[PDB]
RNA sequence: GGGCAGUUUGACUGGGGCGGUCGCCUCCUAAAAGGUAACGGAGGCGCCCAAAGGUCCCCUCAGGCGGGACGGAAAUCCGCCGGAGAGCGCAAGGGUAGAAGGGGGCCUGACUGCGAGGCCUGCAAGCCGAGCAGGGGCGAAAGCCGGGCCUAGUGAACCGGUGGU
RNA sequence: ACCGGAGCGCUGUCUCGGCGAGGGACCCGGUGAAAUUGAACUGGCCGUGAAGAUGCGGCCUACCCGUGGCAGGACGAAAAGA
RNA sequence: GUAAGAGGAGGUAUAGGGAGCGACGCUUGCCCGGUGCCGGAAGGUCAAGGGGAGGGGUGCAAGCCCCGAACCGAAGCCCCGG
RNA sequence: GGCGUGCCUAUUGAAGCAUGAGCCGGCGACUCACGGUCGUGGGCGAGCUUAAGCCGUUGAGGCGGAGGCGUAGGGAAACCGAG
RNA sequence: AGCCAUGGGGGAAUCUGGGCGGACCACCGCCUAAGGCUAAGUACUCCGGGUGACCGAUAGCGCACCAGUACCGUGAGGGAAA
RNA sequence: AACCUGGGGAACUGAAACAUCUCAGUACCCAGAGGAGAGGAAAGAGAAAUCGACUCCCUGAGUAGCGGCGAGCGAAAGGGGA
């Protein structure tokens, strides 16, 4: 029956409604202290593509 | 080996607690190039079973398009779209008086 | 290693941070070193917790 | 098969060779950002319209044409001159 | 609470046990970029500093001969010879005195919002960062400051904890 | 009806085996299996080959086919190696 | 056996269950440090429970609901000993 | 008389002294159900197309717009809006 | 962490009574509990007939002809051929 | 024989291990009920001063939710009809 959208990556990723899957930056959690603002403002967003074609698929049915 | 590049991190602010989703007044973004396509009047009943709309609550006139001496009917009006009413049009909010 | 314990220099004016590290093994007490928060200028910056 | 006494070591570890060298040569055009040398010490030294950040590495400031400089009594330099 | 029920019991390897090991950095093996395998070579690292950061003013080694209470192949000073073998936290490599070394005055840019563009590489991270807008230190000024001569001082994501919008 | 060691009498266990005996086999007569089975028109040396050949090669004895008998090879059958 | 009951046993500690060596004749040494077994009205921690100082939301208010201290608690492991 | 080391499988690699296989007749393995997704044949056009079902049918079709698709995305959100 | 259901323990009232609007208190709505009967459209194939871009004795149901007979094993059950 | 409501309730697998989970309250055991049953007239349903027993088909929609927030699991209102 109807394939199930993967609730997970659905609950945690973006793709601009043109087809370019663009995600969210990590390595940002339990660090911060000896680090600097450079890593801060950089640790504000992310990118990606190529295998996020397979991920663009994994989204599935409602596309999104 | 690793998780499916699951190294990504979730944010999904309010991914729904459990009692359900917020029963909220959803919308309908629209353009005045669509208002330009038809003259006369753009009420709900017309635009719903024609145009776009589809049984979906508040309409918001906006975007670029053309200014014409016609009547619209919606619920919220963008400041930009409010200015295409200036050149020619009508401004009807929330119906009931 | 500790005795050099780390801290997040919280500023007054109700928050805004910059992160550092102390030095208990040095006469360093608390530290209100002059730094610049996300909002404003080079104002104050004190010391809190770990 | 009576394999008499053997031994063991410690010399199995090897650091990872990170890519080194100069990236541009005389001619190419940098565009503010196009780094040019991943060097250790001053094997090459910056000058006109060429910078050098924290790793000893010369890079880009202008839309320049690359050139070198032999100086010996100071070493070797890498200069950039765009249009003028 | 082994009387019974249920799973776990890594990988390593000149056939297996044992030891040893899984990450990073140094330079050989690397055949003049890269780069590369071995129970092939020798090694170091999971820390550090409110000054060991910062701007400006200043001085410049090791050692070599001669000379000196204690010292005395080494204390230290002096005279001269000495262009980096000194020192540059801890491994080296490399670079360095036309400073990055050693002393001092005023501070405190281990800033905020970004981010041009490259190195690297499957990805993911890692990486150098013009220049811009706020504001601040130094210096008359030119100009410098988004940590320390550098190559390790690391841990994706959820699950939570505190302060806060 | 348990494992060593030694002496006595006795014996085909051995030296060294010979004869005979009935029954299998061998010839005729009645009937008639099996595992294995790609096909074979299937000999040997010296080398060849993923290391061990009738078959490749520089080369061997020998008319065609059979019967009794021995057991070396077909990496021999029993297994999808204890 | 979930039990009901059953066996044990219409037996009674010269009995019935377990372990250990396996006639009889001679014999049995060191240690409670561990562990288990034993024995213990001090002491420690500690489950639900009792409790209520403080405390929150809310309604004008009476109030309803939740967070919840001090102190009390055994079995157990530690503790004293055999 | 010149030339010639079976087949399949397996393998860095077979005449292999690795194996399947005596011979033959026949049976016997890449489909479909949902959805996606790229390319394709057409009706359509800022538009498309109905589902259950109902009417009819005796291999006879039409009707039924709920709904999905499409025009606005951008912030997780409130929401701002070709920004 | 709601509502339903309930095993224990504590244990109401009879319409400002009760339960719910997702912990809970305030405001506003919903509906009257702890006893009961209900056709219709649903679901299926022992079975009647009817049909098929279903098969033709290795196919087809296992069983086309006396198939749940032979025969396997005490047994549950296996399962032909023709 | 199937369909049916309750009374108990698996393991293999997926997660490339594996206990939360899943497989599924699914196979399977009991019992009973009948062409039907089961169910069933509102302490409902839920945001508007909205509808109004039950079962069925559809969309709602893999949506809303759920989870070592992994595998994966996964509904109700509304509306179109019986």
């Amino acid at each position: 029956p109807k394939m199930k959208t993967h609730k997970g990556a659905k609950k945690r990723v973006k793709i601009t409604a043109s087809g370019k899957v663009v995600a969210m930056k990590t390595g940002k959690r339990h660090l911060n202290w000896q680090k600097s603002g450079k890593e801060i403002r950089q640790k504000g967003r992310k990118f990606v593509l190529a295998k996020p074609e397979a991920e663009r698929i994994k989204l599935l049915l409602p596309y999104e | 080996g690793r998780s499916t590049t699951l190294m990504r991190l979730p944010k999904r602010g309010m991914q729904g607690q459990v009692p359900g989703e917020i029963k909220r007044p959803r919308y309908q973004g629209v353009n005045l190039k669509d208002l330009a396509r038809f003259e006369g009047e753009v009420t709900p009943e017309l635009l719903v079973r024609a145009g776009l709309l589809k049984k979906g609550y508040r309409l918001k006139i906006l975007g670029e398009g053309e200014a014409k001496p016609l009547k619209v009917v919606a619920h919220a009006f963008s400041k930009s779209a409010l200015e295409k009413l200036k050149a020619a049009g009508g401004e009807p909010v929330l119906l009931e008086a | 290693v500790r005795i050099k314990l780390l801290l997040e220099c919280t500023e007054c004016k109700r928050r805004n941070y910059a992160t550092e590290k102390n030095k208990r093994n040095t006469p360093n007490k608390l530290e209100l070193r002059k730094y610049c928060p996300w909002c404003r200028k080079h104002t104050v910056h004190r010391e809190v917790k770990i | 098969a009576h394999k008499k006494g053997l031994g063991s070591t410690r010399n199995g570890r090897d650091s990872q060779a990170k890519r080194l060298g100069v990236k541009r040569y005389e001619g190419q055009v940098v565009r503010a950002g196009n780094i040019l040398v991943r060097q250790r010490g001053t094997r090459f030294k910056p000058g006109k319209n060429v910078g050098m950040g924290r790793d000893f590495t010369l890079f880009a400031l202008v839309d320049g044409v690359v050139e070198f400089q032999d100086r010996g009594r100071l070493g070797r330099y890498v200069h950039v001159r765009p249009l003028a």
